[PDB]
């Protein structure tokens, strides 16, 4: 039937071809009846009908036209069971690194960009400013700005210069990382030297930059865009003896991110000021 | 010179926030150290953060903090915090003014465009205007409910704005 | 009917619809008893210069299948001819053989 | 009251809709004032039939708009609604209107 | 207590836990490793997809039983497809080749 | 032109309409040219499938089409997938919240105008249409009409002098109105020229 089970990042048209619609509101259910939310997290149109071969609201209650979607339902029309398959995607406003890949010990972010945990974790909390490709100016790459930094270089250097923070910046940062050009330099810098301590720091790096360069990852990857929502059959919500729900833990995290970058979005639509944005995007990347 | 700052608070207990700030401002007396206190509202933005025009003392820094719910300022760092912008304010001001110069009494009515009926019987509704007189102030509005939405005899009583 | 006619059918009603506005304006003030001699004299010439098209009169009803331009009716918008084609097939509602 | 304008071309269906209108309206609410049936609209239309050209080859068609006025004297809280969910067959122009 | 056929979870298609609720007995890891260190396979291959999670595979089941014909439609656990939608719910893109 | 057309003289009685909307005369033309665009464009799509009639109802600003095919799957495609393509196409079309439904031609032997395009098709490729005929006539039979006839009319087998011919069988009375005639027609456009195709088949009379 198959052999071997292969395992790779998810690209954002990855996750939008696993995806069936976008989950918006934050609103889990009715709960003073029995209906859902449209749309919600457990909606109709994006997942499924709760009931099977059924119209949730009400159209087809036999078996005849399996598949149509009248207005006044938005709901698809097929199994109890084809929930548990499909999956939302949740359009992030602002740009999130994973966990996984930025606090693995070693991170994957932390040997692949040729920087320290430490300054990975203060540019990612909006605690510090990355400069990228800045341009005629006396400062480097990789190297970090702070508030002061920032400040003087501002008035400075106000044409050609760009330093921004966050996953937006370090995902800039990996998609534009020559992996290729990286190898030739590591494997050079690894038979021009003669440390041992540094020959296993390169020899470490570079393992994981040719790595990437065999698969179809991209360093772009790593940042969360389009993230994902488990099937709501697999994060069941059942009440238990009485008439209230008992409820599960990943629908109040989900919640949470809906509800945080609702909130983003419309303070990038009011056109909020950079602290206010900043703690927004922050607490949707703790999210 | 007193700028302005941001202050977080539990978002929800934010006009108590705001008034034990004033009592505070008022018990320890450093009046000529805070201006205002604003938590603007719209027919309510920012959700639970909380203005206030001030100077940069250790000793008001300290104030606003040992006000009661409130979990701190929030900018660059905790040592300085940092104060918001002035070129934005010049722009949001003249938003500001613009707030009750219509948005009321539009001379005559608003028939013509999409509409939410709500009044007596006929209410819950909705449809666009495709019939309505401003000499007889008439509207006869089609009541789409089941499809055919044929314009019963109404007028700028159930008129809604939906 | 050819091509060409349509799309001249089609030109002048998007001309008649462009300038239907001030098309209107002009005749009331023409119309206006109380208005200016000077006033109505330039709004007459005013109105010559307005594409000629542009007056709705200048369009002819056409057949919405073959642009014929006789036998038109408006309820169909179409030739009597494509009417009764339609008749038959019981494309148009309702419509059916009268006898009384 | 509720007066409500029935539209249609085939009269059998616009019965069917009247008498089903008034199970809604009978069951909820009460004293309803019944289906006043209006004179009808025969709107003829006259072709030529030949393509070319003989005057006196004619068809004559029409288009028979039936009427049915339906009134409820006493809208109640629930018959009122009834309707809402309560849509009726196709092809059939209704028209409330309370006074 | 004794079960041949009860109620079912509803995250994960196995049979639920206990005795006041209808169960069935774990069958435990070192079970399972106990079954790899003789050389039954198919007995380990119904005792973890046929009994217990596989839902068409179990309804093939039981209609094989009634009518005589001791055989199993194997398929997959459909708690493996919950670890690929868990796996996947993260920006981790796990498949099935071929 | 003797003849009545079999369908339309039965609109009243028999035959229903295929086009079945309520319009004042302000939105009544443009819901014809609305809906005969659609038409012109399901069957320029679906030619392959064997779509017979395409019933046009829009209620509340939308457009309820009803495809009536020999062939649904082909019109389906995977599931979903090929109407939807349409719908969306007809929304364009109509400019309304579309919907399209696909009912089973059960049958196709007995429906007039799928016979009519099979004759049609089968003259496009170049075979004898008499032996076509024979074909329709007698498949029509054997699925159990009452009666059928068909007609074929010029430059039959190329020939320059055009001439039309048709056969009878069972029996097909037109005059008698409650008679359901299922009645229509095709054009096969041959390289010698157009040659027109009508079929009548008398599925057998209405009782009322
Ligand atoms: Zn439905």
């Amino acid at each position: 039937e198959f052999d071997a089970i292969k395992i790779a990042l998810a690209s954002p048209d990855m996750i939008r071809s696993w995806s069936f619609g976008e989950v918006k509101k934050p609103e889990t259910i009715n709960y003073r009846t029995f209906k859902p939310e449209r749309d919600g997290l457990f909606c109709a149109r994006i997942f499924g009908p709760v009931k099977d071969y059924e119209c949730l609201c009400g159209k087809y209650k036999r078996l005849k036209h399996r598949g149509v979607i009248c207005e006044k339902c938005g709901v698809e029309v097929t199994q109890t069971k084809v929930r548990r398959e499909r999956m939302g995607h949740i359009e992030l406003a602002s740009p999130t690194a994973h966990i996984w890949f930025l606090k693995s010990l070693p991170s994957r972010i932390g040997l692949l960009l040729d920087m320290p945990l430490r300054d990975i974790e203060r540019v990612l909390y909006f605690e510090s400013y990355v400069v990228i490709e800045g341009g005629m100016t006396n400062l480097e790459r990789q190297q970090i700005l702070t508030e002061e930094q920032y400040l003087d270089a501002l008035e400075e250097f106000g044409d050609e210069f760009d330093a921004k923070m966050g996953a937006e910046a370090i995902q800039a940062l990996l998609k534009s990382m020559d992996l290729e050009q990286e190898c030739e330099q590591l494997r050079e810098e690894l038979n021009e030297t003669n440390s041992e301590t540094k020959r296993k720091k390169l020899t470490k790096r570079i393992k994981l930059l040719e790595a990437f360069v065999q698969s179809g990852n991209k360093p772009e990857w790593m940042i969360l865009t389009v993230l994902p929502v488990l099937p709501p059959d697999l994060r069941p919500l059942v009440p238990l003896d009485g008439g209230r729900f008992a409820t599960s833990d990943l629908n109040d995290l989900y919640r949470r991110v809906i509800n945080r970058n609702n909130r983003l979005k419309r303070l990038l639509d009011l056109a909020a000021p950079d602290i206010i944005v900043r703690n927004e995007k922050r607490m949707l990347q703790e999210a | 010179k007193k700028r302005w700052y941001v202050v977080q608070a539990f978002s929800g207990f934010e006009g108590r926030v705001a008034t034990s700030l004033r009592e505070h401002i008022k018990l320890h007396n450093m009046e000529d150290l805070f201006g205002e206190v604003m938590v603007p509202t719209e027919e309510k933005f920012f959700p639970g953060y909380v203005l206030v025009q001030m100077v940069m003392n250790d000793a008001s820094w300290h104030l606003v903090r040992s006000v009661p719910r409130v979990m701190g300022f929030i900018g660059g760092t905790s040592d300085r915090p940092a104060p918001i912008s002035d070129k934005e304010v010049d722009a949001i001001m003249n938003r500001l003014q613009q707030v009750g110069d219509k948005p009321r009494p539009k001379t005559l009515f608003e028939p013509g465009e999409m509409v939410r009926v709500n009044d007596g019987p006929f209410a819950d509704f909705n449809g666009v205007v495709e019939e309505v007189d401003y000499e007889k102030s008439r509207l006869k509005v089609s009541v789409s409910i089941f499809g055919r939405a044929t314009p019963v005899e109404l007028d700028f009583s159930q008129v809604e704005k939906a | 009917a050819k091509q060409s006619m349509k799309a001249r059918e089609v030109k002048r009603v998007a001309l008649a619809d462009k300038y239907f506005a001030k098309r209107a304006e002009l005749k009331a003030i023409i119309s206006d008893v109380n208005a200016s001699d000077e006033d109505r004299w330039n709004a007459v010439l005013k109105l010559q210069t307005l594409p000629r098209d542009s007056s709705p009169s200048r369009q002819r009803n056409r057949c919405r299948q073959t642009g014929r331009p006789h036998g038109f009716l408006r309820k169909f918008g179409l030739s009597r001819i494509k009417v009764r084609e339609a008749a038959m097939r019981g494309e148009i509602p309702g419509l059916k053989k009268a006898s009384w | 009251r509720i007066r409500i304008r029935l539209k249609a071309f085939d009269h059998r269906l616009i019965d069917q809709a009247t008498a089903e209108i008034v199970e809604t309206a009978k069951r909820t609410g009460a004293q309803v004032r019944g289906p006043i049936p209006l004179p009808t609209r025969k709107e003829r239309f006259t072709v030529l039939i030949s393509p070319h050209v003989n005057k006196d080859a004619r068809d004559q068609y029409e288009i028979r708009t039936h009427l049915r006025l339906v009134d409820i004297v006493e809208p109640t809280e629930k018959t009122v609604d009834a309707l809402m969910r309560l849509d009726l067959a196709a092809g059939v122009d209704v028209q409330i209107s309370l006074g | 207590h004794a079960r041949s056929t009860g109620s079912y979870s509803l995250v994960t298609q196995q049979p639920l836990g206990g005795k006041a609720q209808f169960g069935g007995q774990r069958f435990g890891e070192m079970e399972v490793w106990a079954l790899e260190a003789y050389g039954a396979a198919y007995t380990l291959q119904e005792m973890l997809t046929v009994k217990s999670d596989d839902v068409n595979g179990r309804t093939k089941m039981y209609k094989n039983i009634v009518d005589g014909n001791h055989q199993m439609e194997p398929g997959m656990p459909e708690s493996f497809n919950v670890l690929l939608k868990e796996i996947r719910s993260l920006g981790i893109n796990i498949e099935l080749e071929d | 032109g003797q003849k009545v057309h079999p369908n339309g003289i039965r609109l009243g009685i028999v035959k229903p309409w295929n086009s079945t909307w309520f319009a004042n005369t302000k939105e009544f033309a443009d819901n014809l040219d609305s809906d005969f665009k659609v038409r012109q464009y399901l069957t320029k799509e679906l030619a392959k499938a064997s779509v017979s009639r395409i019933v046009i109802e829009r209620p509340a600003k939308s457009i309820r089409v009803t495809i009536h095919t020999a062939r649904p799957g082909i019109v389906i495609g995977k599931k979903g997938e090929d109407v939807e393509k349409l719908r969306k196409v007809v929304a364009d079309i109509a400019g309304v919240p579309a919907q399209i439904n696909i009912a089973e031609v059960r049958k196709p032997e007995l429906d007039a105008k799928l016979v009519a395009d099979s004759i049609t098709s089968q003259l496009e490729r170049r075979v004898m249409f008499r032996r076509a005929m024979k074909r329709a006539v007698q498949n029509a039979m054997r699925l159990g009409a009452k009666g059928i006839k068909v007609e074929v009319s010029g430059r039959l087998g190329g020939a320059e002098i055009a001439r039309t011919e048709w056969y009878r069988e069972g029996r097909v009375p037109l005059h008698t109105l409650r008679a359901d005639i299922d009645y229509n027609t095709s054009e096969a456009h041959t390289t010698y020229g157009v040659i027109g195709v009508k079929v009548w088949i008398f599925k057998g009379e209405i009782l009322g």
